[PDB]
């Protein structure tokens, strides 16, 4: 995806402020509440029967650690997610079989996460400049399915 | 089918925007036209710039429409019937078009309810949305 | 909202399909499973091979139940509802399947039903199976 | 896309036997009828007010011509879609913001107007091989939107 400089500056920008160690588990823990057809590729996290046990359940942040991880990682290379995901396709795409869907979905909890986390700093260039970042790891991210 | 859970959060959620509502929607849809480019061509008659007189009145009335169907959460279908037939008939709304501007509601909603955008809520406040969507194209069912 | 023309022409067309219906069920079943690979991670234990008389099996209370809809075409959120319970609570099933499965159904009579398939009836067939699945996801709303 | 021999010869047998001048106009037509909200971007074809009129239109079937001669294209290119879609892409996506769920949909209605033409002939592995043509074309045209 081709951000803007002003795109990937308010990308960046923001980034650096981000709380890797809890964002990620967030956007995930959201997830699996808002869309809990989610939960189905998570079972073996243990229990999800309430959005209070999704949120404090420690496998939920620790996988998102590693999720936001792979952001972190996209956003580093903008104008090569495909090669940059491609590995993570092939898990997504061939092996877990996850509907590319879900992949928007996430994209869009995680925007949510950082217009909640953010506020008012979450404006709507911003906010503009993110929508292009998840579509373009989603896109990635089900290349193995093109 | 929103729980009374749900509707509990969703109420919730409303009385905290209180008087905003109305700035709010403006707001989600200057969002939805930046993010969403395609969107915008449901309204080429529309100044869409930052601080539109049109962009506000508009977020006015989507706001409305929305605390009117809160108001009448039981009753949805018969309360956005007109509104139901303006988008499938005469404006002919993409449905995919639904999803973007309720994404960004939540997402202006996350930016301003710092305490009320829990997760339980989020996942209330995107079932309503969902609900008030469906009402919306259900003139193509 | 299906019209009454909806409805006379999903019941023609239902008609027409007649004691088919089960055989198509699982006609759209494995054109499902092949188009769509994503979709048979919900069937890991069926065997999915052609022929397979699980998929016969199941492709027959999918025909059964979209039957049910058809007869109780006026009251389908109660006639799905123990249907919906399973889809989304027990099973978890993605929204987006049902878009697949509908296509599949409605590739399948087209497959079969060359009189019957006409422009209003596959209109009508369409919103058919999507307030089918707008029941069927409910409980995700 | 990557089609396998399997289902390259799938495609390209069933495909020599359409009816090029007029599968086209049918697949447009019935998408005007089904999502009508795609009527939007066709309101100089003149009267859409019914089915009838929509199949009769004769500027519908003309354009569907049109549209018919670009999937041909794309069968003739299927390991190089991006390429060959490239000007559609910038047409559909730069100009006329046309939302790309909307390709997947005339996609799937190229779909039904196959299986209604040729029947038992449209078995279901020619149907996932032409799932994976269309799906293929449709993300190409959406390319822009990368
Ligand atoms: C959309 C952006 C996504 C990103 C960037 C992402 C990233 C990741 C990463 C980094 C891992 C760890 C892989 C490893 O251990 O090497 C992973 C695993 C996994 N992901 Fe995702 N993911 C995404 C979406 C999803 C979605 C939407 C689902 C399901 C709803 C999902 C299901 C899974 C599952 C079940 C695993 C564990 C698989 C295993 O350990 O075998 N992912 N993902
Ligand atoms: C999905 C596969 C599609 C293909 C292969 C396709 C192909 C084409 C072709 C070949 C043309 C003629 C361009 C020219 O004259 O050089 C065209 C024009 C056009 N298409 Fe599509 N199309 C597709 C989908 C859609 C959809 C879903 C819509 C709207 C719902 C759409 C809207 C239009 C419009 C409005 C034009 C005329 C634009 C103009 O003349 O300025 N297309 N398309
Ligand atoms: O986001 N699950 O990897
Ligand atoms: O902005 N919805 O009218
Ligand atoms: O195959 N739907 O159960
Ligand atoms: O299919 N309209 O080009």
């Amino acid at each position: 995806v081709h951000l803007t400089p002003e795109e990937k500056s308010a990308v960046t920008a923001l980034w650096g402020k981000v709380n890797v160690d809890e964002v990620g588990g967030e956007a995930l823990g959201r997830l699996l509440v808002v869309y809990p057809w989610t939960q189905r590729f998570f079972e073996s996290f243990g229990d999800l029967s309430t959005p209070d046990a999704v949120m404090g359940n420690p496998k939920v942040k620790a996988h998102g650690k590693k999720v936001l991880g792979a952001f972190s990682d996209g956003l580093a290379h903008l104008d090569n997610l495909k090669g940059t995901f491609a590995t993570l396709s092939e898990l997504h795409c061939d092996k877990l079989h996850v509907d590319p869907e879900n992949f928007r979905l996430l994209g869009n909890v995680l925007v949510c996460v950082l217009a909640h986390h953010f506020g008012k700093e979450f404006t709507p260039p911003v906010q503009a400049a993110y929508q292009k970042v998840v579509a373009g790891v989603a896109n990635a991210l089900a290349h193995k399915y093109h | 089918v929103l729980s009374p859970a749900d509707k509990t959060n969703v109420k919730a959620a409303w009385g905290k925007v209180g008087a905003h509502a109305g700035e709010y929607g403006a707001e989600a849809l200057e969002r939805m036209f930046l993010s969403f480019p395609t969107t915008k061509t449901y309204f080429p008659h529309f100044d869409l710039s930052h601080g539109s007189a049109q962009v506000k009145g508009h977020g006015k009335k989507v706001a409305d429409a929305l605390t009117n169907a809160v108001a009448h959460v039981d009753d949805m279908p018969n309360a956005l019937s007109a509104l139901s037939d303006l988008h499938a008939h005469k404006l002919r709304v993409d449905p995919v078009n639904f999803k973007l501007l309720s994404h960004c509601l939540l997402v202006t909603l996350a930016a301003h309810l710092p305490a009320e955008f829990t997760p339980a809520v989020h996942a209330s406040l995107d079932k309503f949305l969902a609900s008030v969507s469906t009402v919306l194209t259900s003139k193509y069912r």
